[PDB]
């Protein structure tokens, strides 16, 4: 029963389990966290990033 | 607690550099071409100006 439990509780949770450290957001120093990138990381280097007024 | 990087009255600064943005490496594949033509030379293109002076 506690094998099975713990199986089952496991097999539940992990779908919604994710890593928050895994690199997916490209960069210029090769991919990295979302938390470290935001729309300012420059993709590639010398990237330019104008500050566009939102309209 | 205060947060281990703060302050700095020292170094006033100095005013950015002009930017000079470098052509995507990543984004593109490679060199973003203008006009096309068959140039059959060095290169020229499908473009080429001209101002007549005085
Ligand atoms: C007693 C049980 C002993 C086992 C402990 C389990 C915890 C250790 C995990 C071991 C696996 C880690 C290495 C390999 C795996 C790895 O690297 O994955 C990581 C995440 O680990 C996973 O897989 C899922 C984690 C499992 C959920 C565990 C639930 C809590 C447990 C401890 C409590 C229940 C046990 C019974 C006790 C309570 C009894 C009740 C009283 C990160 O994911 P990521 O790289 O972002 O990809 C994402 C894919 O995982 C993701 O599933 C997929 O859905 C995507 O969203 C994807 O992005």
């Amino acid at each position: 029963l506690g094998a099975f439990g713990a199986g089952t509780l496991v097999a539940f949770i992990g779908g919604l389990i994710k890593n928050p450290w895994k690199p997916v957001v490209p960069t210029a120093e090769g991919k990295k966290a979302v938390l470290w990138t935001s729309g300012w990381t420059p993709r590639f280097k010398g990237e330019t990033i104008y500050l566009a007024r939102a309209t | 607690c205060s947060p281990p990087g703060e302050t700095a009255s020292s170094e006033p600064g100095t005013t950015p550099a002009i930017w000079t943005g470098s052509p995507s490496p990543a984004a593109p594949s490679g060199e973003d071409h203008g006009g096309g033509h068959g140039a059959g030379a060095a290169g020229a293109g499908e473009t080429l100006t001209a101002e007549l002076k005085t």
